């Protein structure tokens, strides 16, 4: 998802003057179409979180006595001692991603605390309930038998898992420890989500600099046209600025709607990875990551989602 | 707010959802006028009423400041032949302030009097007095033919026809040098291709309007390069802080509140701009202080209602509005239904401690619906039911019962 | 907000010296290079009057002996030369932050030489004895300092209940105090007793002043 | 000349409503804001509230929320203050001031003052008993006189000597509340060439009951 914005017609176009609103009614629906276009984007930003972050309406939790497969799962599980529910990896996620003209920021419907409430239920039932939580009612499959069935889809019989099971705990715990060390030292892996902040920040900072330029008129201030020029001459110079401001406003609605279409196609791929790589076993090549696929671990992220894929190389 | 929903949507019925009818407005009350108080009067009658005037090649420059003027002789009481203005309106002469005043007085014939304007080229226009295209000022003309004229002609006032190149504007030409169009040197006297450029006017009262002299004084106005010269003449009010009111400060307008300034100030500075490129600060003209300007009328009004086939009860939502200080309706402002959210305060909904599945979203985790003598309630959106199972290594669950479910997905083409 | 606290509560400065009374602020009142502070002086029976605005400046009509200085949260009000008409309570006020608050206040006293109190006791009039009451009221005037004790002895017996004391503020000229004591008794109490003794206790007096009458 | 006028005293029962008057003169009423302050004896000044008279918008203290209600009248140029349910600690001396603006806003002028007494008692006309020594021991050259005012309500009562003829040697004493009755005393000291030559009288004027009692000593 992206940052939801809203544009007031009166405060951005006019300087709260009475003569600017009288000529605005002759222009009519020019700011009505641009307000309702950004409203329909803001409805679809909440629909992208419902098809990705929450797959099912049933919340599953982890039992407090934890021994699963001889593995350390404490980095992907949330901390009950912290009043915010966050895992050890997501503390290295949220921290690495970083004057009123009438332009406001709409708050999201789904808070980041409730994204992790959807995340810790899906990180539960992948380990706990197997692949059957999204395909129906949740069965009870113990975790040492889950990796035997995920080897059977890629053509590996159960001889490999049960003999080498002490050597998997050295390989799996060291591979997830390199992910935690890479996100703490290097912030460049989260830079795709940092551009989503930076595409919204450079669009708002360019739009607020439109009022300083004079648009060919003598004075860019609407109060300086009414207090100087003749009332036949003021009606030309006010109408030159509103023609200039509605071309800059329609450019901003056009550029955000194209980025709304690019973030819709990425969220349809992000809903595809939850339905394939997470909730089930996928036999695909270079979809769920390089090599034969086992399972995928989603993590909470600002304006997006971080996938942790377990691959067989 | 039921009637404000039908005005923007252009529909006689209201559907189920959240709509934005209008935005939050603060009406201003008073108007702060702060103008400087000078006990001096401006001597405009020295340049206007004098008998002897200068010529068009060299005029008399006049700078008038630190007084109190009267603009009613230019506008209200005007026994003048022709008065004209360009950038500043003659009605608005009592309003504006400017950079400096340059009073240029010259005596010009009635045939050549129309060449004082921006973008003119002629005898008097080129080589004596030019105006740029961005020049701002007024032209005051009056018929002088019954006073300083003469029957045999006026040889006292002079003008220069000839110059080699085009003269730069706002510059006087004192050069007595003979214009030489030939290769023969003139040596200060007349001769072959040698003309004397300084000639005399044709002024007589008895002939037509081309020979009648006019008194033309052109005022020079430059805008926003400096603080105020005289002032716009008006009255003066007090200084109101922490109240949203209209501002007029030396012709510059604004709307907002006045708060203290912890930032450092410049003593030569009338006003300055913030990161939003609007005026955030202003200096008082009488004494030297700085006050911050924060603008008013911020936020928006959104409604939350069920449709017209259900009930008429409409919940209203302020977004980005400070709710401790509080549309033409006063009727829901009594209070006690107000619940505080992240986006603002929600008037007309009773907060409950339960958690259900809602319909109309608001934001920030707090949703709203219509539940049961019925009213709109607001609560936190449910995650679903909680499942707690004990697990072990020795247990498995194999399903013994099957069913067939049919689901329907709709994709537009 | 900004809470103003002045120390001490009361200060006695003799004539000719310099009075230093400070108004301390909890937060910084300096903004735009100019601080927000005013000074008030309240005489009893009268509203307070404005003295020093913005500190660095003096109001016209206020005499030149009232001056102040200081920057930041530490301000100093210097009163010199001290005159007998300057004894009053001093206040300080900030208009900077909403809601505005007031200081604790400091009362200035004039320190002069001590004086012995004058003890005079009045018998009740015959107009009060027609109605059935009697009031034996003793006056104690012109004494410094304000710490004083009054006693009542009727025929050698000390009385307690029925004694009402009323004390004044410091005088603007003599800089002393005045205290009256009212003893109200019945007409049957007045006819059965004779001597009414008014006594006074002062720090400069070794023995109490005995002033009595016989009806 | 700008002068703010207030009544001297107002009697109100606890649980009732308190209505006071501050009259503005010499200036535009909607231009300048008004302020109300509270002064208890020994406590000092406390700030009640400040109202913009044109918009009728109020600014109140945090402790003083819902006790006071500020309203204005722009037709008569008179500011009002409405107190709701006063207590025994709410009896104080109230002023109103004009707030003049030059950067830091001072208070230029003040009112006459109002003493509000909260009690259920009934207004009692005063009974003035004169005080005379009756004799002299000839030990001093100054003659002391006295005047006693008892059985009155509400406080205060202005007591002058010979209708304000003697401005020196006079002492004003505070009232003592006993059994819903105020009582103090007056005193004057005259030289011995005055009191046999001129008769000194006690002028007592009660403003609340409109009674003037003149006694002789």
């Amino acid at each position: 998802s992206m940052t939801k914005t809203s544009v007031d017609c009166t405060m951005y176009i006019c300087g709260d003057s009475t003569e600017c609103s009288n000529l605005l009614l002759q222009y009519g629906s020019f700011c009505t179409q641009l307000k309702r276009a950004l409203t329909g984007i803001a409805v679809e930003q909440d629909k992208n979180t419902q098809e990705v972050f929450a797959q099912v309406k049933q919340i599953y939790k982890t039992p407090p006595i934890k021994y699963f497969g001889g593995f350390n799962f404490s980095q992907i599980l949330p901390d009950p001692s912290k009043p915010s529910k966050r895992s050890f990896i997501e503390d290295l996620l949220f921290n690495k991603v970083t004057k009123f003209k009438g332009l406001t920021v709409l708050p999201p419907l789904l808070t980041d605390e409730m994204i992790a409430q959807y995340t810790s239920a899906l990180l539960a039932g992948t380990i706990t309930s197997g692949w059957t939580f999204g395909a129906g009612a949740a069965l009870q499959i113990p975790f040492a038998m889950q990796m035997a069935y995920r080897f059977n889809g890629i053509g590996v019989t159960q001889n490999v898992l049960y003999e080498n099971q002490k050597l998997i705990a050295n390989q799996f715990n060291s591979a997830i420890g390199k992910i935690q060390d890479s996100l703490s030292s290097t912030a460049s892996a989260l830079g795709k989500l940092q551009d989503v902040v930076n595409h919204n920040a450079q669009a708002l900072n360019t739009l607020v600099k439109q009022l300083s330029s004079k648009f060919g008129a003598i004075s860019s201030v609407l109060n300086d046209i009414f207090s100087r020029l003749d009332p036949p001459e003021a009606e030309v110079q006010i109408d030159r600025l509103i023609t200039g401001r509605l071309q800059s406003l329609q450019t901003y609605v056009t550029q955000q709607l194209i980025r709304a279409a690019e973030i819709r196609a990425s969220a349809n791929l992000a809903a595809t990875k939850m339905s394939e790589c997470v909730l089930g076993q996928s036999k695909r090549v270079d979809f769920c990551g390089k090599g034969y696929h086992l399972m995928s671990f989603p993590q909470s992220a600002p304006h997006g989602v971080v996938f942790l894929h377990v691959t067989y190389v | 707010p039921l009637s404000e929903t039908k005005c923007t949507l252009k529909s006689f019925t209201v559907e189920k959802g959240i709509y934005q009818t209008s935005n939050f407005r603060v009406q201003p009350t008073e108007s702060i006028v702060r103008f400087p108080n000078i006990t001096n009067l401006c001597p405009f009658d020295e340049v206007f009423n004098a008998t002897r005037f200068a010529s068009v090649y060299a005029w008399n420059r006049k700078r008038i400041s630190n007084c109190v003027a009267d603009y009613s002789v230019l506008y209200n009481l005007a026994p003048f032949f022709t008065f004209k203005c360009y950038g500043v309106s003659p009605t608005k002469l009592n309003d504006l302030c400017f950079t400096n005043v340059y009073a240029d007085s010259f005596v010009i014939r009635g045939d050549e009097v129309r060449q004082i304007a921006p973008g003119q080229t002629g005898n008097i226009a080129d080589y004596n007095y030019k105006l740029p295209d961005d020049f701002t000022g007024c032209v005051i003309a009056w018929n002088s033919n019954k006073l300083d004229s003469k029957v045999s002609g006026n040889y006292n006032y002079l003008y220069r026809l000839f110059r080699k190149s085009n003269l730069k504007p706002f510059e006087r030409d004192i050069s007595t040098e003979i214009y030489q169009a030939g290769n023969k040197p003139c040596n200060g006297v007349a001769g072959f291709n040698c003309y004397f450029p300084l000639r005399s006017y044709s002024f007589r009262p008895t002939y037509g309007v081309g020979h009648q002299p006019y008194r033309v004084v052109v005022l020079s106005f430059e805008l926003l390069h400096a603080p105020a010269t005289v002032c716009g003449p008006k009255k003066s009010t007090n200084l109101v802080k922490n109240k949203c009111v209209n501002f007029n400060f030396n012709g510059l307008k604004g709307t907002g509140v006045l708060t203290e300034s912890n930032k450092k100030f410049l003593p030569f500075q009338q006003f300055g701009r913030d990161i939003a490129d609007t005026t955030d600060a202003v200096r008082d003209p009488q004494t030297l202080e700085i006050l911050d300007i924060t603008p008013c009328s911020f936020g928006g009004v959104s409604v939350i209602t069920p449709g017209t086939n259900t009930s008429n009860q409409v919940a209203v939502l302020y977004q980005g509005v400070n709710c401790t200080e509080v549309p033409t309706w006063r009727v829901y402002s009594t209070g006690s239904n107000v619940f505080q959210t992240r986006a603002g305060c929600l008037i007309g909904a009773e907060y409950v401690n339960n958690s259900y599945e809602c319909d109309i979203p608001i934001g920030a985790g707090i949703c709203a619906s219509y539940q049961t003598s019925q009213s709109i309630i607001a609560y936190t959106m449910s995650l679903g039911a909680e499942n707690s199972v004990a697990y072990s290594n020795n247990s498995i669950a194999i399903p013994t019962n099957f069913t067939i479910s049919v689901t329907t997905e709709i994709l537009p083409v | 907000d900004i809470v103003l606290t002045q120390s001490p509560a009361s200060l006695a400065v003799s004539l000719g010296q310099r009075a230093t009374i400070s108004c301390r602020a909890s937060k910084s009142v300096s903004a735009s290079v100019y601080s927000y502070m005013h000074w008030y002086q309240q005489k009893p029976g009268q509203p307070p009057k404005l003295l020093i605005y913005l500190a660095s400046s003096l109001e016209s009509g206020v005499p030149a002996r009232f001056s102040g200085s200081g920057s930041g949260t530490d301000f100093t009000l210097n009163i010199h030369p001290v005159e007998e008409e300057d004894a009053a309570t001093y206040y300080c006020h900030h208009s900077r932050e909403l809601p505005p608050a007031f200081g604790g206040g400091t009362k200035l006293e004039i320190k002069r030489a001590d004086a012995a109190p004058t003890v005079s006791i009045f018998p009740p009039s015959s107009e009060q004895l027609t109605s059935g009451g009697a009031s034996v009221v003793c006056f104690l005037n012109n004494f410094y300092p304000k710490d004083i004790n009054v006693k009542w002895k009727i025929d050698g017996s000390e009385r307690q209940n029925g004694v009402l004391n009323s004390w004044t503020d410091q005088d603007s000229k003599d800089s002393t105090y005045s205290m009256s004591s009212t003893l109200t008794l019945t007409k049957d109490e007045y006819e059965r007793h004779n001597s009414y003794t008014c006594e006074a206790t002062h720090k400069t007096s070794t023995s109490p002043i005995v002033k009595s009458f016989n009806r | 000349q700008v002068q703010l006028q207030q009544p001297g005293a107002e009697l109100v029962r606890p649980g009732a409503s308190v209505k006071l008057s501050c009259k503005a003169s010499g200036y535009s009423f909607t231009r300048f804001w008004m302020n109300w302050v509270k002064q208890r004896p020994g406590q000092g000044l406390e700030w009640i509230g400040m109202i913009h008279p044109s918009d009728s918008e109020t600014r109140l203290n945090q402790k003083f929320k819902d006790k006071a209600t500020l309203t204005v009248d722009k037709s008569s140029t008179t500011a009002y203050m409405q107190l709701s349910s006063p207590t025994s600690e709410d009896s104080a001396v109230y002023y109103c001031a004009r707030k003049d603006y030059d950067y830091d806003a001072w208070f230029a002028y003040w009112g006459q003052g109002t003493l509000v007494t909260v009690s259920a008692a009934k207004t009692t006309p005063p009974s003035v008993y004169p005080l005379a020594p009756g004799s002299a021991a000839q030990t001093n050259s100054m003659v002391t006189l006295g005047c006693l005012v008892k059985g009155y309500f509400p406080e205060p009562v202005t007591v002058t000597w010979n209708s304000g003829s003697l401005s020196s040697g006079v002492h004003t004493f505070p009232a003592v509340l006993q059994s819903d009755l105020y009582t103090l005393s007056s005193s004057v000291t005259v030289p011995s060439s005055t009191w046999p030559s001129e008769t000194v009288t006690c002028n007592v004027a009660h403003p609340a009951s409109s009674t003037k009692v003149d006694k002789k000593i």
